[PDB]
């Protein structure tokens, strides 16, 4: 309950960001999969109480 | 035996 | 903590005595059935009174004054420590110089009048609940299990047996089979009353005379070629004694037995309603809900008047005519579950504790 | 003081015999059967290991390598009884 | 025990409205359930039905705010707001997660939530918030695998270990945590004797740091 | 009839277009009185509309309907023995909730089905009546009255068929019961499909167990009485003759392992056949092929009979299947506790071939920390593969830790109070934090724990305690002495055989000492400790620290836990102080107790329990006297008040604290003392050897039925203590106290079982052989905890 009680208000927090992994010459990595994939979503929208989430009149 | 009038999981 | 009950139970009436009742005596048997559900109850023949209790004695007394003539117990001991009883669930039954008993164990007991020798015993298939009927030299028992046996009167042996389906619920209790014209009709905890002929067992008809929910049938009648049967939660209902074709029915049920008098049909639902049908059709003519839910017993006409017991122990004499208590009494606190006993001119009854009681009225 | 630590293929020392050069993986997945652990790094080489460790009484480690070629094919077979 | 009257719907409407903007939730609550239940088909049951999400997400009462997702988004599947529901969906498994060696299963559903709000509209108001929440949800994962492969590495098993951190090379090969994995599995593959991939691993290493 | 128009008079929630959709007729399509009533049966089919009515106007095709009023709420009143929450569940489960309408035709439907609930949880004379409350906008509440009524127990448990066992000895393994005494705790009265079916196996088990290999039960007879307040049961069976176990023929696929099992299929040709074993040789078989790798070896035993001699012989069948392999291995759940505490519990490796065995062993593992009410397995397969598949495991986490307050009495302790707040798992992580409390008649005790059960991977543990203890003697029948202390420990446990358990670590205690009666035996020891106190006076204090190196060992092999049958416990102690500290002595104490059964059944036992201890000091200094050895009670030496085993105190001549005549004093020099004093108040003794011979039967008068709850004991206890530094030369005239000749011996009888209030344990006995001092107490009781 306690906890939820956090997250709910407004905690936002930033990470690490991602950071391509490289290849050496000789070998190759595995295949990725792209079950856990992040697109580009371009655009300058808010983050972290800068974003209105009360819902709109319709 | 040890609580024999209340084990109060709370 | 507190404990509510869904029905009320009722008052106890207030009468005023048209005649005054007595108690002419009364002899003590050895802890009696208790808390539990039996048929166990007296017999009479020939000035002389058979009862028992559950533990597995067994008394003879006078129908007159009270005397013991003998007493004899049927729990086995292994010496002088242990014993374990007999668990007696049969009505005592006395024809011929022999008196039947069933137990729990499917045990069957046959002794005699003189001494309470056992002059035969026997193994049935499960708990004996029923009254040992006697007729055509055989003892009809029904068991709990729902096969009903035909053992022999002077060996023992069992002669045949029919295999009655049983639910998975049912009541404690089983009906005690009655034989006309060559033939057994009994009833069974499934809602049917069969017909068998006593010779081998050939089943001559059933018929379904029902209406989680149970039906019990314990015990029909027979008069000029009618059989009348009665279930719990179900009908009572008339039946040609040779096709089972339906005459006429009535929506009211019970389990506790009832009485056949002239064109008078007397009966004790299960909320304890006495009433008065008539024979042709059904008709009630009077009805007494002044004892809904005093756990009465089955009644008995005793001098043109209903007699009914209950479990605070007061004995209820009611008319017929009308259906006005014309007395009440008075007997025992432990309580009455057992049927009384009208035979002889004397009243004899049964508690839960085994006290015997007679009853007269000056 | 601790259990026993399992890992790996269980070989059966018959099954290792029924292997020839010249099988395919359909084959052997069909004699040994699949294995928890292969090269990631490009190549195609399944690594059988068969590891067993009870109750402080020592180590046994069997490891067989299968190298196969481009088409599914084996082509080289190599068996490491014990781990020194 | 919050005894509601019963005026007409605009009063109860405009009280709620004047309640949530102060600050109070489990009040105007009240009043939504009564203007549904009261009128299941009233003209803005549907507001009330966002405004309703909005209140039991930010009142903690997260299972009944998950209910009225699932129930708006199959009675109204194409109602022009319901970018905001699934952007309420994966900011409700959030808070459901609320720590990365703990079930995270809530995670991965609002990973999968975001995703689908990401790649369906991207020139929405609730995407960049969404990227910047698919981004530590992948850490998070990412440490629970590390975590488990570090216990792994405690007890003494080094095929498991080398299968978890293929595994995340295969999911989350862009993290931090896989970089800090990566010497596992080399040591894993030198405890079993097979030193021809502790050497790939280590060129990978090397590599990159 | 043509139709070129539709319209509705009604709909208020359905939408004009479903209306239009769910029709099979349309606009501008002909129509007779077949569809037009198959459009009602359809409205009526959408199970909300009441009333339908569709008729045709001049043109058009009204359609009058009468909605179902839509349910606003559902209240309850008179659910005693029944959550609200449980019963709407049922209710929703049902079809009706909330949102939906209000079928007024169901009524007595649900009242009936609502019956029948309460018929299968106990009560079978429960009344439900729903009354309905209109509200404006077609709005209905409905109220669910309930008259619950009174439930139904057992009244008889019968069985008939049987002539071997009494019927009260089978009841007695039953865990249904017809009878509940008072002063016992052996189960309720109630009737449950599942406890039955529970304690027909068992009847079939216990039968099978002794060589009727052709037991069948027959059938089974659930009855009420008319006023349903009284249940019977009978059960129906057939006991056939005793047979012989001939031999052994196993047949199968056995892999090449045919060599390994016959040893495990070896008997004494001619024995009693039986189901365990039977059982416990499949089992065998089963772990021998999965050590060999196999993950699903089926075996099956059929018993070919032989009624003419009456031998059995078995035929087993092996099927060892494939191997099976583990890719992962999940927890579902575990949204506090976290991965590692759930995962070390596990047999199963991730990354090996598959044992089922193991997976159970996990889940039995995973069920005793306590910390899951529930723990489900799932072994799903692999999309792609045939022999590999990934391990899940759903559990539901519990509250973890309690708050526990409890009472008890007894002849030692008089009353006895202890009092805790305990967290199992501290921020699920494993930690185990506590704070308890006791207190009696002659001691407080406040304790604060903490411990790591996994300080390393194999599950070596890391304590940690502090401890706060007042002592006072005059209240323990000894000398007068108040000890208050004050200390810390730490100490780890290895496990090393599931059975065996060593122990070892570090302690700091300071104990002050005051209120202390001059007497010989303190002197003997504070001298040694550099002191020189005075005699005539009892205002006297002495402070000590000490460092302790605390050592243990223990075995523990008993078959059951409460009232054991065969076994043995073993306990050693130990504790030795280390340089620095102002004290100088080492300690031991080593229990024994060992039950060895005589019967088959387990009835007739033989308890066999040992006591020794011996502790000395170093550096020419003595042990503390806080520290001794006592004898005497219901746990050593029964018959003899509590601690006055063992040698007495030799008082000088002192004046007292406060003097008041009618006030027994000992030795004062206000009542014409000048010499030293015997007594008969007990000081303990450094050294101590106690035993005790016991022999258990079956209670002979109580009912057989719950007999097996109450333990009947006959028991021969010896005891002797003793110190070894009394210089017997010096002081001649009393007695020497250094003799461990000087045995003590009682006998008598002992009942002990388990009562509401708590275990319950009496005991009389009378002793023997006493010498001069030790007083006697015959009867002891310890009601409760302690």
């Amino acid at each position: 309950r306690y906890k939820r009680q956090v997250s709910g208000d407004e905690a936002y927090l930033e990470a690490a960001p991602l950071a391509e992994l490289h290849a050496p010459a000789g070998m190759i990595l595995p295949v990725t999969s792209g079950d856990y994939a992040i697109p580009v979503t371009n655009g300058s929208g808010a983050v972290g109480k800068a974003l209105d989430i009360r819902p709109p009149a319709q | 035996w040890n609580s024999n009038v209340h084990s109060y999981r709370f | 903590n507190s404990e509510e009950d869904v029905v009320k139970m009722s008052p106890l009436p207030t009468v005023e005595n048209q005649f005054t009742p007595t108690t002419a005596w009364s002899t003590s048997v050895g802890s009696g059935i208790g808390n539990f559900y039996s048929n166990l109850h007296p017999a009479l023949a020939d000035n002389v009174v058979y009862a028992a209790d559950r533990a597995g004695l067994v008394k003879a007394l006078n129908a007159d004054d009270g005397k013991e003539i003998w007493s004899v117990s049927l729990a086995e001991k292994d010496g002088w420590f242990s014993k374990e009883p007999a668990l007696l669930s049969g009505g005592v039954t006395v024809s011929g110089g022999h008196v039947y008993i069933g137990s729990e164990k499917a045990q069957v007991y046959a002794l005699n009048t003189s001494d309470g020798t056992v002059a035969w015993q026997t193994k049935v298939a499960g708990e004996a609940l029923s009254r040992p009927v006697v007729s055509d030299g055989l003892v009809l028992i029904h068991t709990s299990n729902g096969q009903l046996q035909a053992l022999n009167e002077a060996d023992g042996a069992v002669k045949w047996t029919v295999n009655l389906d049983m639910p998975s619920l049912s009541l404690r209790g089983e009906s005690a089979p009655t034989t006309a014209f060559g033939a057994a009709v009994v009833g069974g905890d499934n809602g049917r009353v069969s017909a068998v002929l006593m010779e081998q067992g050939q089943m001559i008809w059933q018929q379904r005379i029902s209406q989680r929910l149970s039906d019990v049938d314990t015990t029909p009648v027979v008069v000029n070629g009618v059989v009348f049967a009665l279930a719990y939660n179900g009908n009572l209902t008339a039946l040609d004694l040779r096709s089972g074709q339906i005459m006429w029915k009535r929506e009211l049920g019970s389990v506790n037995d009832f009485i056949v008098d002239g064109n008078r049909i007397y009966l004790v639902d299960q909320n304890d309603r006495v009433m008065a049908l008539t024979i042709d059709g059904g008709v009630t003519l009077w009805t007494q809900s002044d004892l809904l839910h005093r756990l009465l017993t089955s009644p008995v006409l005793y001098n043109g008047n209903l007699v009914v017991g209950d479990s605070e122990g007061y004995l209820h004499w009611i008319n017929v005519e009308d259906g006005r208590f014309v007395a009440q009494q008075k007997v025992d606190s432990s309580g009455f579950q057992t049927e009384p006993v009208a035979a002889d001119g004397k009243l004899l009854i049964q508690a839960k504790d085994g006290t015997v009681y007679s009853i007269t009225r000056w | 003081y601790r259990p026993d630590i399992n890992q790996g293929n269980y070989l059966t020392a018959n099954d290792v015999s029924k292997i020839r050069v010249g099988m395919t993986q359909q084959q052997v997945a069909y004699a040994l059967g699949t294995p928890l652990m292969s090269d990631p790094f490009g190549t195609n080489t399944w690594f059988y290991v068969f590891r067993q460790q009870p109750g402080h009484e020592g180590v046994t480690q069997q490891t067989l390598t299968l190298t196969f070629n481009s088409s599914g094919v084996l082509t080289n077979i190599d068996n490491k009884p014990a781990l020194s | 025990k919050e005894e509601v009257p019963d005026n007409p719907p605009n009063e109860i409407y405009a009280t709620a409205q004047q309640k949530l903007q102060d600050g109070n939730w489990r009040q105007a609550i009240t009043q939504l359930e009564a203007l549904d239940n009261r009128y299941p088909f009233g003209p803005y049951s549907q507001q009330v039905q966002l405004d309703l999400i909005y209140a039991y997400y930010k009142n903690a009462d997260l299972p009944l705010a998950q209910a009225a997702i699932d129930r708006f988004i199959r009675l109204n599947p194409t109602h022009p707001n319901i970018d905001y529901v699934m952007y309420m969906r994966g900011l409700t498994n959030m808070a459901l997660d609320d720590r990365s060696d703990r079930d995270p299963q809530h995670a991965r559903a609002a990973f999968s939530d975001f995703s689908k709000l990401v790649r369906g509209y991207p020139n929405s108001q609730y995407t960049t918030d969404a990227t910047k929440r698919l981004v530590f949800l992948k850490d998070r994962l990412a440490k629970y695998e590390y975590s488990v492969a570090e216990y792994y590495t405690e007890r003494g098993a080094w095929v498991a270990v080398v299968n978890r951190v293929e595994g995340m090379l295969r999911d989350y090969p862009d993290t931090q945590a896989t970089r800090d994995a990566l010497p596992l599995m080399e040591n894993a593959y030198r405890q079993m004797q097979m030193n021809a991939q502790a050497e790939k691993v280590a060129k990978i290493i090397a590599a990159n740091s | 009839f043509v139709v070129k128009d539709i319209h509705f008079e009604g709909l208020q929630r359905v939408a004009v277009g479903a209306a239009l959709l769910s029709m099979p007729v349309r606009t501008g399509d002909t129509v007779n009185d077949e569809d037009i009533s198959n459009t009602i049966r359809a409205l009526f089919a959408t199970g909300n509309f009441e009333d339908v009515r569709v008729l045709r106007d001049g043109d058009t095709l009204l359609v009058q309907v009468k909605e179902r009023p839509t349910i606003a709420s559902i209240t309850f009143s008179g659910n005693k023995s029944v959550k609200d929450d449980m019963l709407k569940q049922n209710l929703e489960a049902s079809g009706v909730r909330v949102g939906e309408s209000l079928d007024r035709t169901t009524i007595a439907d649900i009242e009936k089905g609502l019956e029948d609930f309460y018929y299968s949880v106990g009560k079978y004379s429960a009344s439900v009546k729903a009354v309905v409350t209109p509200l404006p906008r077609n709005r209905v509440d409905l109220k669910l009255v309930f008259q619950e009524g009174v439930s139904a127990e057992i009244q008889q448990i019968n069985i008939v068929g049987n002539h071997a066992f009494t019927t009260d000895e089978l009841i007695s393994h039953f865990q249904l019961r017809d009878e509940v005494p008072w002063w016992n705790v052996v189960g309720d009265r109630k009737y449950q499909k599942q406890k039955l079916a529970g304690d027909l196996e068992t009847l079939r088990s216990y039968y099978l167990d002794r060589g009727y290999a052709r037991f069948n039960i027959d059938s089974t007879q659930v009855s009420l009485t008319p006023d349903k307040k009284g249940i019977y049961v009978t059960v129906n069976i057939t006991e056939g003759d005793q047979y012989k176990l001939s031999g052994v023929e196993v047949s199968g696929n056995l892999a090449g392992h045919s060599a390994e099992i016959e040893q495990l299929t070896k008997i004494e040709p001619g024995e009693l056949y039986n189901g365990t074993k039977v059982t416990k040789m499949e089992d065998d078989i089963k772990k021998l092929l999965g050590r060999y790798g196999y993950a699903y070896p089926r075996v099956q035993s059929m018993p070919e009979i032989n009624d003419a001699d009456k031998t059995v012989k078995l035929r087993v069948n092996v099927d060892a299947g494939n191997r099976f392999y583990v890719r992962k291995i999940r927890f579902e759940g575990n949204d506090t506790s976290k991965d590692a505490v759930l995962r070390r519990e596990m047999r199963q490796m991730e990354g090996a071939w598959l044992g089922s065995d193991l997976v159970d062993q996990g889940k039995e593992r995973l069920n005793r920390l306590g910390f899951f009410e529930t723990v489900d397995t799932d072994t799903q397969r692999v999309p792609g593969s045939p022999d590999q598949v990934d391990v899940v495991y759903k559990v539901k986490e519990r509250n973890t830790g309690s708050f526990n307050f409890g009472i008890g009495y007894g002849t030692e302790s008089g009353v006895s109070f202890q009092a805790g707040v305990q967290q199992d798992n501290w921020l699920g992580t494993g930690y185990a934090v506590g704070i308890n409390g006791t207190k009696n008649d002659y001691q407080t005790y406040a304790e604060l724990s903490v411990t790591n059960p996994y300080f390393t991977v194999d599950g070596v543990s890391l304590g940690g305690r502090l401890f706060y203890n007042d002592f006072q003697a005059d209240d323990a029948d000894l000398s007068d002495y108040t000890n208050k202390s004050y200390g810390t420990d730490v100490t780890l446990g290895f496990p090393i055989n599931e059975y065996n358990s060593l122990r070892a670590g570090l302690g700091y205690v300071h104990n002050s000492l005051s209120n202390m009666q001059p007497q010989v035996a303190m002197w003997r020891y504070l001298y040694s400790m550099g002191e020189h106190p005075s005699t005539s006076d009892q205002d006297n204090s002495f402070k000590t620290d000490d460092f302790t190196f605390n050592y243990g060992w223990t075995y523990n092999k008993l078959d059951r836990g409460y009232f054991p049958t065969d076994g043995s416990r073993v306990n050693l102690t130990g504790k030795v102080t280390i340089p620095g500290s102002d004290n100088e002595y080492y300690k031991v104490t080593l229990d024994t107790a060992t039950y060895v059964p005589i019967d088959d059944d387990h009835k007739w036992v033989v308890l066999g329990r040992t006591r020794w201890g011996y502790g000395d000091g170093l550096g020419g200094k003595e042990m503390p006297f806080y520290e001794n050895f006592y004898a005497g009670g219901s746990s050593t030496v029964r018959g003899f008040q509590s601690n006055t085993i063992g040698p007495k105190a030799v008082y000088f001549p002192h004046q007292a604290s406060n003097y008041d005549p009618d006030y027994d004093y000992e030795c004062a020099t206000q009542d014409g003392a000048k010499d030293l004093c015997k007594s008969d108040d007990a000081v303990g003794g450094n050294a101590m050897a106690v035993a005790s011979l016991e022999f258990i039967t079956p209670t002979p008068f109580i009912s057989d039925k719950y007999a097996n709850s109450v333990r009947t004991s006959f028991f021969w206890d010896m005891g002797t203590v003793w110190d070894t530094n009394w210089d017997s030369s010096q002081y001649s005239g009393y007695p020497d106290y250094s003799d461990p000749s000087n045995i003590r011996m009682s006998a008598g009888i002992a009942l002990q079982w388990m009562s509401p209030l708590g275990p319950l344990v009496f005991s009389y006995a009378q002793p023997f052989k006493k010498y001069d001092g030790d007083k006697a107490e015959q009867f002891q009781f310890n009601i409760g905890k302690t």
